[PDB]
């Protein structure tokens, strides 16, 4: 009854879509074909997997995905090594790249190509009868991933008024970086997507790195494969039973007060090498050195807590963890009804790449929780903006694709104005 | 007899209502399929202001059970009342609006409304006289407190000279986790100054204080409550139910209650109340007028009563009642006000409710529920001053100047309370 289109923009859209996707089908059991052994017996939707997956007349499970991106090579990549369980016409692809410019992305060469993509679009919702809304992977560094994202998002937010879409963002790293501007291209699409987005997991590369470093240098395969992880553990429960943050209005409503203030913050325990309790794994989660996101969280003050747990977890615990929790003086609410951990347990075990990066654990519990850290990640990435900006440096790039010069100061408005309303939400 | 149509919105009115209904049915001596079995002649007397006579006596209640979603139906026909109550009468949405006032206010509630609107008149036009309406409902939901007040201002707008009774339930942080709905209670309280004669304020937090301190369960359930609240109304409505010397027939009520058209927010009480026991007169009046023991988060110390309807149901000696109330009110002259003499009216009926021997029922118009406007209100500026969840009524086509009005007209009210509170006799 319900409809979930995957949109996939730039090399890691598309990457850690596939990754996503392939994750997807090792949980809930599907075939790599696109078949089902045990739940093809009714034929029919709406068994707890509608949202993503679609059954055509064949019987196959082909997800409702659309992986775009202005290089042919990914796509190539995910059509030979998956090419039965993908159709062909919802890959589009790209002649020439945007080449780490948001504007080369927005203006000339996502132009030229916004509206095949939306057709697609249109193509692929006209399937859907009950649909809520897209899940937006992009990366903030990349050119086709901010400028082809922002120019999506302002034509979503024109054609589909009525829909509420998501975000999953990559923060960029120094390191892992093949740019220099991506403080310019992630201000630009932060500006541009502020208006047209309702919740942004932006995860940055480093804590991932990091994560990989100190737990399981790594490369961009084993960054995917912990990255895949956490989004699907993130959206576990949208695919699964009942419990809580099922549908896209549960999730804007759930952690997101603000028009503006639409940036949650995942954090992860269970990260062994390839026993565990419940109150140290829920404690865990409140370290600041295991976020997804390299900020402190002590210096901010929370807003929402969504504690999702996967596997055999008895809820009797869970809240005796809760209240272990609360008694440390660490956690600061804030002072107009902050509610609490609002914890929904899913009682399938989540399911590991065999022989992949990540062991098979029995125990594993996510953190989606609001806070104003965030504001720290913001005021570094306008530091580097600021400081590539005085002498206006690597400016001609984007003036020469249509963009005017007063573009950066707005978004350099734009980003004053969130990090005084990140404040003005710190400061009672 | 005049006939009042009971219009229940929300699933907290729901469940109220149906557990309202089951008592009083038990009350009246009335079974499941609507036939008469009780043993006193005054339970079929006055029958008619709630229970319609069907064929084959059947007393059926003309109650008008609206909601936005088809589960709380299901509960209410799984429940023992539900095949007591008119099948026709049942209106149901597709989509609930979850906690959003103006998505029950100006399009669910909006796009319902002509289908409770045709239910009504079609209720209304077998009426020989039409008594009034009411209404029981919660101020902090979705669709109970916004189509409850879209439902006021058409009744309101198509029958000017019908009395508007309304159970409204004030919200509470202590019971509710929903954080928006210190919006929703501003703006149906501001609906309900401007467009309805009577407000029968019941208080979460006072209920989950009774529930706390007196009956010493810490888990507030809603059950205990809904027990209460059930208790508290039937106990109200024998005045309405039964005949004796004060009838308060609705309009009657209000004209002996209400002395200003804005100042109309009563305070129900219940004195003997046990959960799922010597009775006596003096111990009942005493524990009558205290702060523990009332349903609205108020202080009576700090307010003065303006009228207050106390009724008695069991049996007692009424010589015994009228001189404990007699020196209950002498002995606490600076309480009430004395530009309003003779303000304690008294009634004794002689069914008591089941399960109680004896029981004690109090209404009043305490000018200490402004600080329950104060608190709501408060609540509301805390909210207001940061634009919480601003973005989702505001792009239903709500002008947020409506929440400006909204805080200035219950400002307004808690000034003129305070006023009228000041000035002395
Ligand atoms: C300041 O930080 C915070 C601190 C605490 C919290 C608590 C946190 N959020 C709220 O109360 C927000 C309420 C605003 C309304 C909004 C205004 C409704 O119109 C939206 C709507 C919903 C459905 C259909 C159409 C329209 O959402 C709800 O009622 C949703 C209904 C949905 C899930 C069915 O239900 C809930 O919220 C839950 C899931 C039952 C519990 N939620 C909470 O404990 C949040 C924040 Cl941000
Ligand atoms: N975690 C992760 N990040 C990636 C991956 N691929 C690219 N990135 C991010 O992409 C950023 C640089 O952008 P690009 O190299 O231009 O790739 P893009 O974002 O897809 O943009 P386009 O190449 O124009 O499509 C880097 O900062 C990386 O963090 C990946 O596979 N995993
Ligand atoms: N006393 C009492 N209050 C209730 C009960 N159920 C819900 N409420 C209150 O009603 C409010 C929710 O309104 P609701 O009827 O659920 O609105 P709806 O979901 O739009 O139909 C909450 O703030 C609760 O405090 C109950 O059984 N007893």
């Amino acid at each position: 009854m319900r409809e979930c289109i995957s949109i996939h923009v730039g090399q890691a859209g598309v990457q850690i879509g596939n990754a996503c996707w392939e994750l997807y089908c090792l949980e809930h059991g599907i075939q790599p074909d696109g078949q089902m052994p045990s739940d093809k017996t009714i034929g029919g939707g709406d068994d707890s997997f509608n949202t993503f997956f679609s059954e055509t007349g064949a019987g196959k499970h082909v997800p409702r995905a659309v992986f775009v991106d202005l290089e042919p090579t990914v796509i190539d990549e995910v059509r030979t090594g998956y090419r039965q369980l993908f159709h062909p016409e919802q890959l589009i692809t790209g002649k020439e790249d945007a080449a780490n410019n948001y504007a080369r992305g927005h203006y000339t060469i996502g132009k030229e190509i916004i509206d095949l993509v939306l057709d697609r679009i249109r193509k692929l919702a006209d399937q859907c009868t009950g649909l809520q809304g897209f899940l937006v992977f992009h990366s903030f560094g990349g050119g086709t991933g901010s400028g082809f994202t922002s120019l999506l998002m302002e034509r979503l937010s024109v054609d589909y008024g009525k829909k509420s879409k998501l975000e999953f963002s990559i923060y960029p790293a120094p390191q892992v970086s093949t740019a220099v501007v991506e403080p310019y291209n992630s201000i630009l699409t932060t500006h541009t997507t502020l208006e047209h987005s309702d919740c942004a997991f932006m995860v940055d590369n480093e804590a991932i790195y990091d994560i990989c470093r100190r737990n399981l240098r790594p490369t961009y395969t084993n960054l995917n494969r912990l990255i895949g992880q956490i989004v699907s553990s993130i959206t576990a429960s949208l695919r699964f039973d009942g419990a809580l943050n099922v549908d896209l209005t549960e999730f804007q409503t759930n952690l997101v007060p603000y028009p503006r203030i639409h940036f949650p913050l995942a954090t992860y325990a269970p990260v062994i090498s390839a026993q565990l309790s419940v109150a140290e794994i829920t404690n865990a989660c409140f370290e600041p050195a295991n976020q997804m996101v390299k900020c402190d969280p002590r210096h901010g003050k929370y807003m929402a807590c969504c504690l999702l747990y996967r596997g055999d977890v008895v809820p009797k615990d869970v809240n005796a963890a809760i209240a272990t929790i609360k008694t440390k003086r660490t956690i600061q609410f804030v002072d107009w009804c902050p509610t609490g951990f609002k914890v929904g347990i899913n009682y399938q075990p989540p399911t590991v790449v065999p022989g992949g990066d990540l062991a098979k654990v029995q125990r594993a519990v996510c953190m989606l929780s609001n806070t104003t850290a965030i504001a720290e990640a913001w005021a570094r990435l306008d530091h580097k903006f600021d400081l590539m900006y005085a002498k206006r440096a690597f400016v001609h790039w984007y003036v020469g694709e249509g963009m005017e010069e007063g573009e950066f100061s707005e978004a350099r408005e734009d980003m004053a104005a969130l990090e005084k309303d990140y404040e003005e939400v710190g400061v009672d | 007899m005049r006939e009042i149509v009971h219009l229940q919105i929300g699933q907290c009115g729901n469940q109220i209502g149906a557990k309202f209904w089951e008592v009083i049915s038990d009350e009246h001596g009335i079974d499941i399929a609507g036939n008469y079995c009780g043993n006193a002649s005054l339970q079929l007397e006055r029958i008619n202001v709630y229970f319609n006579e069907a064929y084959s006596h059947k007393y059926v209640p003309r109650s008008i059970l609206v909601d936005l979603e088809p589960g709380t139906m299901d509960s209410v026909r799984s429940s023992k009342i539900g095949p007591l109550f008119r099948p026709d009468n049942f209106i149901h949405g597709n989509s609930g609006a979850g906690n959003n006032w103006a998505k029950g206010h100006y399009t669910e509630g909006a796009e319902l409304i002509e289908n409770v609107m045709d239910v009504v008149r079609n209720e209304c036009e077998s009426c020989d006289c039409l008594q009034g309406f009411q209404l029981i409902h919660s101020l902090g939901g979705g669709t109970g407190s916004g189509m409850g007040t879209l439902l006021i201002n058409k009744i309101r707008e198509e029958y000017p000279d019908r009395i508007m009774n309304t159970f409204s339930v004030v919200p509470s942080p202590k019971v509710s986790d929903t954080v928006v709905e210190p919006y929703n209670a501003i703006l149906s309280i501001h609906q309900l100054i401007e467009n309805t004669d009577e407000t029968f304020c019941i208080d979460n937090e006072a209920l989950y204080d009774i529930c706390f301190r007196t009956l010493k369960l810490t888990n507030p359930t809603y059950g205990d409550l809904n027990h209460l609240v059930s208790l508290t109304m039937s106990g109200v409505t024998t005045s309405l139910r039964f005949p004796g010397q004060l009838n308060a027939d609705l309009r009657k009520l209000a004209v002996n209650m209400v002395p200003f058209p804005r100042l109309h927010f009563f305070m129900p009480g219940f004195a003997p109340l046990t959960a799922r026991r010597a009775l006596s007169v003096p111990e009942l009046t005493q524990q009558m007028f205290d702060a523990r023991n009332m349903m609205a988060a108020c202080d009576p110390r700090r307010g003065r009563y303006l009228t207050v309807a106390c009724i008695f149901r069991g049996r007692m000696s009424t010589r015994e009642v009228d001189e404990q109330l007699l020196s209950v009110q002498t002995k606490n002259s600076s309480y009430f006000v004395e530009w309003i003499p003779n303000n304690v009216k008294v009634a004794v009926c002689d069914i008591p409710p089941r399960g109680l021997k004896m029981a004690a029922t109090f209404i009043g118009n305490n000018t200490a529920i402004q600080e329950l406007f104060i608190r709501v209100s408060e609540q509301f500026s805390a909210m207001f001053r940061r634009k919480a969840f601003l973005h989702w009524y505001t792009g239903e086509g709500m002008d947020e100047m409506e929440f400006s009005e909204a805080e200035g007209n219950t400002n307004d009210l808690v000034s003129e309370y305070q006023q009228y509170q000041d000035a002395t006799a």
